[PDB]
């Protein structure tokens, strides 16, 4: 079931992990899946792709980095015998091929890329790795970055301050270590996170979305955009305000190249 | 006349066709990123580490405006089905290396492993990979004081003592040493007084002429060895260095980048018909105590003036020394080009130099009789000598006499291919005292053998910074050819015994930039095709030792993956057709976006045409040709043709234009075009461009002029208008001299062509920098004026701060918008 | 609005438009005959033969191109009904040469300079009055370069002097002897390396305060009395141009890619270092050299004349006492009159014990005086009219003449008396002067003229004082500023002011040295330019009104073009009600209810009139080529133009290129409400150097009324352009950034249309007034900041596009340019 | 031409007159910001985050930090250069000297025709 955590030091976000015996061993508090044969004392820390990439390769247009960066050292020998390890990015078979899926090493030497052996629908699997930095995901298409098309998990906040709520929305894919450090960074004007995902449809790379509130009130910073950056940097926040405690709150994330929408959601202020 | 099958290009306002152009120029910073260079690998030597070699370069990791030196880790062993891209660490730690800019090149001495570089007005080095070991953390660059004042240009480690460095500094060889921080001039010819208008004498330094059109930037070369003199214990360190003296050649005033101060900066250009500057060879010695300081110091000269012992020899193209230090080469040169012969110079032939014209008796007779120079090879041609620096000579450690040397040659087949030639060395005895006339061949060796190492209808890569790298444990040459096609540049190895089967390297379908280790187990390649943006690769040639001509090269690791075309990017074809007199010319070709069948689309023919230059060839032309693709996407049929004239086939395909330059390729051009319309179906010829830049628009107004009814506009981008201006090593090696060719002079110099341009308006652009020191801008001045005296319209457009290529973006991107602009409405 | 009410210029090709320009000037020479100058009237004496006088002036004679030497003979007695025209009598025997001629009246002396030296004849003196031509003779010379600047000595015929390799020598016609007085320049190297000059005036000095020579000789003969020797002094000007900037402009021949160094002085820079100096000689009877002399003032002149820049002008007064000069302060708002008696000069040499032993010798009572202060607000113009009285009864109290606009605001003539009373100086024992040492102070100072117009003294214009009918001649805007008129008045009474030429002319007249004819070069809008003398005819009782009734006639109104029609002259008022003058050419063929495109030419710059009642179809043929094709031409003199004021030329005052462009902007809004054929879509701004200034301005800061704008050599940075003109308008460029950058139009590029075909950049590659520099900075601005342009070079022209090609190329392209974008 | 992810901020200090702002246009490199901040500990704010630039800058980076109205505004263009942890932020200072609601702002590029963040700030929450 559940495992436990040691932290050793916070700043660079190390953990180490006692795992008992053999077994799957699934850990979705970022996504790792550790198909183990004895016992493994493990540690996991924080990489960002901004300091490691070659810097080529962020701005490169055929180079979409998904997942985020771990730096996992364990056991070799069998000891740790596949890493499945989270990606993003969608598995349908127009416009994505699972060759274009690559795995990086970040070593001493540099960026060590091989092919994967199979996608599953939230991870790729690593087999046999021989050790540090070596959490990774790129992709290589050969059609352009525009349409890698995977839709991101917004989360949204309603918090009381001068007796008028702000709201807090944020439109970022699936990578609950920049998910936390998104919490923590918004932590200043603290969040409170009520459970919901607008995972309707697929929306692309480069995509400018528009907010929508079905009831109006004061709408504030309407052409956002999707991005994808380290675990540092600010987001496309949205911060409306609704200035009374009202129930119900109806947003709409919608397009504006194609008249279809991607995203509504109903919230209301039972806990505020 | 038919406006059903003819596509109109959608004319845009200016903001936008600005808008265009930068959405062009969005991933042009990415598309080229300075891709790395001047490779040199060291082995680890360490058999525990995990590091085989240390590769190091020149490099921008796109994290800075500046260009530094930098390093990759080659392992000892990587794994198939994987991909090892390297890191790019640092040596220079972060800071600024200007006041492209950076590091623009940098020297290297393998044992001491010393990194001498020139960075911002001051002289820096570095060491790493002697007994010193392998640093992982960057330190500072020692910087290297003087108390010289001016710039230290070109400068150069001795090889035969690493402590010891030489520059240039106020156009006077200096020699300064590291760790003691002592310097002192050698040469002292060049007071510096007043301007160069009265001070002409010049040390070391490569002229105007020669910089520019024999491609040297250097002239002074160390001896690779130190001779012992032997009065206690005094080791000697002889450099050759050629002295200059440009007194009687035109000097020119060309504007200064400084436009405020309205101040010019003259020139010594010799143009054509006009004086070259008068050349010497000579030797700077010095000597040094077991402690590392320098005690004596002696200018040499020749035991003859240089112009009388090598008569009719204008031009030194290159220079050097062999390994032993035993003689020093040099590749000479005739006025009209086609006479080139390489001599040896051995150290004792030079005298001291003194006034004392008795000093020089006395030290004429202490030079022994059987000393002299060796004319070991002479190319003599009816076209012109294309100047090839592939010499490698090997040692001689039985024997001394009998040179063996390998040499590229051009002239014999036709086309550049290596040879093995051994020439013997057998002294006639000179009494150097007694002045006299040499003889015509006299100094001439007779060859033993000249075995040819490669043969056919294909070149060996040798100009423009390529070269050959000559395993000696192993016997063979590797050399950079175009064998498989002339499209493509690949890495060839042959043996120079048994000249055998010639074993490619390189991948086909792409072409390559190669270097080889100094220890020739792997080699660098940056390379690309049409499609495929540039990549620099690391292959290691790996397989059984018994058998080194056949060791497969297998692909180790890569520096940098393919910093892809803009998505408005679609390759352009390549093409092939024949000529009227069947002679096989390439072009490319851009097709416009979006084509539908039926439209005649408008045509812009890019050309420069002139030699030394291939325009069409299997290398990735969005990095420099993105304006041709944008064209296209606009809509216009972008054609590119190399017509006879153009390098890489041979010496008869380049001749062509001899003393006719002008004529024949713009006929090529023309027939390109016709093929072109025929083959496909989106040319219109009532709307064909014709644009190009210095030779391209000097075309582009021979196309204008000897064939009006194809061309309906023509961009001139700065042209060369008058070939009487222009300088000697490019002109007169072409068209042979003016006053023997004066009807080829007049026929193929446009600017007294003018009565022969359209009366019509709107159909002539004349582009032209300002402050061009190649193409000066009397050349569209006096095109301009003979226009005014003709009374015949033109555009005209300046770049004020713009020297030859249109560097700094703003002024490339008016320039964009304005080719834009005039083929929307004028064409 | 309305398509149907707007003309369409008929699109003609290239090869059309030249066949029109060419059309136009296919009698190009007719019009431009050089219509005669440098008037020079000489007395028969003999009461015997026919003729009076001999009137000397350049002309061609049509055998050749070149300018000649040539006479007329005016007969004492004319008879009525005759419309009597004079051939012109040429002087020389037909070889290939001179402008510009120098003449002495006592011997008849005419010395010339024709294209590689010097040459003089004789004609009306001890010998007869000539009938055929004679050869004049040539000078020899063992002197190495080019011999510049010549002049006849005054007090003896024999010596004359000239400029050679910038060094004063001076020379003598029977013996052949030269001799160099001036020893600062040697001609080792380039002028960076030898910057001292003497004797000629320099760069700045020489094209914006109009004077070309800088040396003067003393009219009168001194006598030393050693035994029998004869002085002759010249006063000079040294320069020193050490501390200024060198330019590099290319030279003529573009093949030898060579330039030529200038010492052009930046605003903000340093001028040349000036300084006055006696050169003087002695001669015996024979004609030969005995010595000559450098000599210098008691004090550097520097440290006697605080804050003096510029020498305006420079000479000596008749008799030959004191030597004068106008000097100027670097505002140029301090013009000073000053005396410089020749015995202020002390001898030169490096001892410093003979320099003392010569202080000593100089007299107490010796000093410089500083007759007049002209101190103005705005700027000083330049005005060359000082004639001095003799004061040969009691020897003080010196009377002249002084054209002075700072005190009223208009350029009128006074009469002045300074006193000169001695304040005895030490002049060994140095000292600083201080603000009013030196200035005499005025006995009286009666005005002679006063009004709302001005007496011309620029553009070499020149008062005549008759000394025995006590008249002096005058030449101004009296009737109207449109049209200069000869007046006279007499001097010792502000008595009425005579016009002595017919109105309804613009008159440049020139008197005889016995005053009783004067030649006049007139014309008017409508007809061409002719030259007729006059006659002062009428009883001695009353000079003043001394009717001037027609003689003879030189030449006759040339042949108008065919297809020429006079512009009208218009006025209006402003909104600030200032009278501003304008011109228009009406479009050939007009019908009515069309709105033809208008293209407003301009100079708008000070010192230029261009809206007068003067001929025009001699150089502004061009805007009758854009009339006979269909354009408004409107021409506006706005505020800051000449001739109207030194109030009203003072608008542009630290802010020139803001309020001329207002005045023509309004100029257009007038000739559009009072006419019906202004398109004001369509409208054309051009003009060239201060015209192309103000055409870039238009589009600039008013880019909705001009659509489009042909700057012809503008001056795009006011930083770059050099002192004597910038900095009298523009003061200082540290005390003036505000304007300066307001005024410089090339850091106004964000402001020019992003839409292309509006502005075409016209640029004389040599051009050594508004350099290249300009049209370059121009250009580079624009590439920056990503506008479009057209352009184009006249690489063997100047300044202005002197050969007949280049401006056909150029009026082309002007037709060509509004034809298809306007 | 590296296009890098730029730093927009708008601090504000309400002082107690005079409210002063803060605005920081500056490059990252995970070092600067705690050390800038002690620096300005003196004058003790808070950070009212807004719209961070979506779009991407470049290089010799001069933009226009342009208010919709009018503001205490010297030094207006802005730029965007790199230095170590011993300088002072290339950043504006204003003072916006009153207590309007609203202040709204853009940054917009030289030779191009677009902008690049546009920027809404509100003083209702003042620290």
């Amino acid at each position: 079931g559940n495992v436990d955590v040691e932290l050793i030091d916070k700043s660079t976000n190390r953990y180490s992990v006692w795992f008992p015996t053999a077994g799957w061993y699934l850990w979705s508090a970022t996504g790792l899946g550790f198909l183990v044969r004895d016992e493994v004392t493990v540690t996991i820390a924080f990489g960002s792709w901004s300091q490691h990439l070659a810097l080529d390769l962020q701005h490169h247009e055929q180079w979409l980095v998904g997942g985020p960066l771990f730096d996992v050292t364990a056991e070799p020998e069998e000891a740790v015998a596949e890493i499945h390890l989270p990606h993003f990015i969608s598995l349908q078979a127009g416009e994505v091929d699972v060759s274009w899926f690559l795995v990086a090493h970040f070593k001493n030497e540099g960026m060590v890329l091989e092919h994967p052996a199979r996608v599953e629908p939230f991870y790729a699997v690593l087999e046999s790795p021989s050790r540090i930095a070596s959490g990774t995901r790129l992709s290589i298409p050969i059609t352009s970055n525009t349409l890698i098309y995977y839709h991101p998990h917004p989360e949204d906040i309603k918090f009381h301050l001068y007796l008028v709520p702000s709201d807090a929305l944020l439109t970022k894919a699936i990578d609950d270590e920049e998910d936390r450090f998104h919490g923590v960074r918004l932590q200043t004007s603290p969040p409170m996170e009520p459970l919901n995902f607008g995972s309707s449809y697929i929306v692309s790379n480069s995509a400018n979305l528009k907010v929508m509130p079905k009831e109006l009130k004061l709408s504030y910073r309407s052409p956002g955009e999707i991005q994808h950056f380290s675990k540092f940097y600010a987001g496309q926040m949205k911060e409306p305000i609704q200035l009374e405690i009202t129930e119900k709150r109806h947003g709409t994330l919608v397009w504006d190249t194609e008249v279809k929408p991607v995203d509504l959601q109903l919230v209301a202020a039972s806990a505020p | 006349d038919d406006p059903a099958a003819r596509f109109q290009v959608q004319k845009h306002s200016w903001d936008g066709l600005r808008s265009i152009i930068h959405g062009s120029r969005k991933y042009s910073g990415l598309i080229v990123n300075k891709a790395p260079h001047d490779f040199q690998f060291v082995q680890k030597t360490d058999e525990s580490g995990p590091h085989s070699h240390r590769l190091y370069y020149l490099g921008m990791p796109y994290g800075s405006r500046e260009n530094s030196l930098l390093y990759s880790e080659i392992p000892k062993k990587v794994r198939k089905e994987a991909l090892l891209l390297l890191s790019w660490k640092q040596m220079l730690d972060h800071f600024q290396a200007t006041p492209v800019f950076g590091i623009t090149s940098y020297d290297f001495h393998s044992e001491s492993g010393l990194f001498l570089f020139q960075a911002s007005n001051s002289l820096f080095h570095c060491r790493d990979g002697g007994k010193n070991g392998f640093m992982v953390s960057p330190m500072k660059p020692l910087e290297i004081k003087t108390q010289c004042s001016g710039p230290r240009m070109d400068p150069k480690i001795c090889p035969a003592d690493p402590a010891f460095f030489s520059f240039i500094n106020n156009s006077d060889l200096w020699v300064a040493n590291i760790e003691t921080g002592e310097e002192r001039r050698l040469t002292f010819c060049h007071q510096g007084l007043s301007n160069v208008l009265d001070d002409p004498k010049s040390a070391g330094v490569a002229t105007f002429v020669i910089q520019e059109e024999f491609d040297r930037f250097t002239g002074y070369w160390w001896c690779p060895t130190a001779s012992w003199e032997g009065s206690e214990g005094l080791k000697t360190l002889r450099i050759l260095y050629e002295e200059v003296d440009e007194s009687e050649v035109e000097v020119i005033h060309v504007p200064s980048p400084a436009l405020e101060e309205r101040k010019t900066d003259s020139y010594r250009y010799p143009r054509t018909g006009s004086k070259n500057p008068k050349i010497a060879l000579k030797l700077a010695e010095f000597q040094t105590d077991s402690q590392g300081k320098i005690v004596s110091t002696q200018e040499k000269e020749l035991v003859q003036p240089f112009s009388s012992l090598f008569p009719k020899v204008e031009y030194i193209a290159r220079a050097g020394w062999t390994r032993d230090g035993k003689y020093a080469w040099a590749m000479f040169l005739d006025r009209p080009q086609q006479w080139l012969q390489l001599v040896l110079l051995p150290p004792a032939l030079f005298i001291p130099s003194t006034e004392n014209e008795e000093q020089r008796l006395a030290s004429a007779r202490a030079v022994p009789r059987n000393v002299q120079p060796y004319v070991v090879y002479e190319e003599v041609t009816n076209v012109w000598i294309n100047v090839h620096d592939i010499f490698y000579p090997f040692p001689q450690s039985e024997g001394e006499d009998e040179l063996c040397f390998l040499r590229a040659n051009e002239c014999k087949t036709g086309f550049c291919h290596l040879y093995k030639v051994t020439a013997v060395l057998k002294s006639q005895g000179y009494d150097w005292s007694e002045p006299f006339s040499p003889g015509e061949d006299e100094f001439k060796c007779p060859i033993k053998e000249e075995i040819a190492l490669t043969s056919g209808e294909w070149e060996v890569l040798a100009r423009h910074g390529s070269k050959i790298w000559v395993n000696e444990e192993t016997k063979l040459v590797y050399f950079q050819g175009t064998k498989d096609t002339p499209l493509e540049h690949h890495l060839y190895v042959v043996s120079y015994e048994a000249a055998g089967e010639i074993v490619r390297l390189t991948t086909p379908g792409f072409s390559h930039s190669c270097s080889m280790s100094q220890n020739f187990d792997m080699f660098v390649s940056h390379y690309s095709s049409v499609s495929t943006p540039p990549c620099v690769h690391v292959y290691k040639l790996s397989g059984p030792d018994d058998d080194p001509l056949h060791k497969q090269p297998r692909f180790w690791a890569s520096m940098m993956e393919a910093a892809s075309c803009p998505p408005d990017y679609v390759p352009p074809e390549i093409f092939h057709f024949h000529t009227r007199s069947d002679v096989r010319l390439y072009g490319m070709i851009y097709k416009p976006h979006a084509l539908q069948p039926g439209k005649k689309h408008p045509t812009v023919l890019f050309v420069y045409g002139g030699p030394q230059v291939q325009l069409v060839n299997n290398s990735f032309k969005g990095i420099k040709y993105l304006r041709l693709n944008t064209l296209a996407s606009l809509g216009y049929a972008v054609v590119v043709i190399d017509g006879r004239g153009s390098c890489q086939r041979g010496l008869r395909f380049e001749g062509a234009l001899k003393n006719q330059m002008g004529q024949v390729e713009i006929e090529d051009q023309v027939e390109g075009l016709q093929f072109v319309a025929e083959k496909y179906g989106f040319i219109d010829l009532s709307r064909v461009a014709i644009h190009g830049w210095s030779y391209g628009g000097f075309l582009s107004l021979m196309g204008l002029i000897h064939k009006p009814q194809v061309f309906k506009v023509a961009i001139a981008g700065a042209p060369v208008t008058v070939w009487m201006a222009y300088d000697t090593g490019y002109t007169e090696r072409y068209m042979d001299v003016p006053e023997n060719n004066q009807h080829g002079y007049e026929a193929g110099s446009v600017a007294l062509h003018v009565e022969k341009l359209p009366n019509e308006p709107n159909r002539l652009l004349i582009l032209h920098g300002f402050l061009d020191e190649n193409v000066h801008f009397f050349h569209t001045n006096f095109l301009v004026s003979q226009l005014i005296r003709a009374g015949k319209p033109y555009q005209l457009q300046i770049y004020p701060n713009e020297r030859h290529s249109i560097r700094c973006p703003e002024s490339g991107e008016h320039y964009e918008v304005t080719l834009l602009h005039f083929l929307q409405e004028y064409l």
